[PDB]
């Protein structure tokens, strides 16, 4: 999987999020500041937020 | 009564939840049974059609958990 982190609560972002979700995001977790945004893969997005790949399984 | 471990925020599409990222790890990692809570999200949530889902899971010690979700 991949994650889209973006700096912001999911209240300060929350104008963009249905943007994440057509864009194919399957779910977001708001961790510390940030919000994660998970993708199979990296998709084209005008954010720039950071791309990272984790794994299913801490 | 109980202790709690975690609380988890996610926002997910109602009714189409996984096991998969994000909730998997972020239910796993404190041992919270991932299966039990799609079932209920989905149940919770199926019927609000193609909305996104504010939900806040809370994990507790012995590894139970409690959710609530917001409409919508």
């Amino acid at each position: 999987m991949w994650v889209y982190r973006l700096k912001g609560t999911l209240e300060a972002l929350d104008p963009i999020l249905p943007g994440l979700f057509d864009g194919g995001a399957r779910g977001l977790w708001e961790r510390e500041g940030e919000v994660w945004a998970f993708f199979p893969a990296p998709v084209d997005l005008p954010y720039e937020g950071v791309w990272e790949e984790v794994g299913d399984e801490w | 009564m109980k202790k709690v471990v975690a609380v988890v925020k996610l926002q997910l599409p109602a009714g189409k939840a996984t096991p998969a990222p994000p909730v998997g790890p972020a239910l796993g990692q404190h041992g919270a049974n991932i299966m039990e809570f799609v079932k209920a999200f989905n149940a919770a949530t199926a019927n609000m059609g193609d909305a996104i889902v504010p939900v806040e899971i809370t994990i507790y010690a012995d590894r139970s958990f409690t959710f609530v979700t917001k409409t919508p």
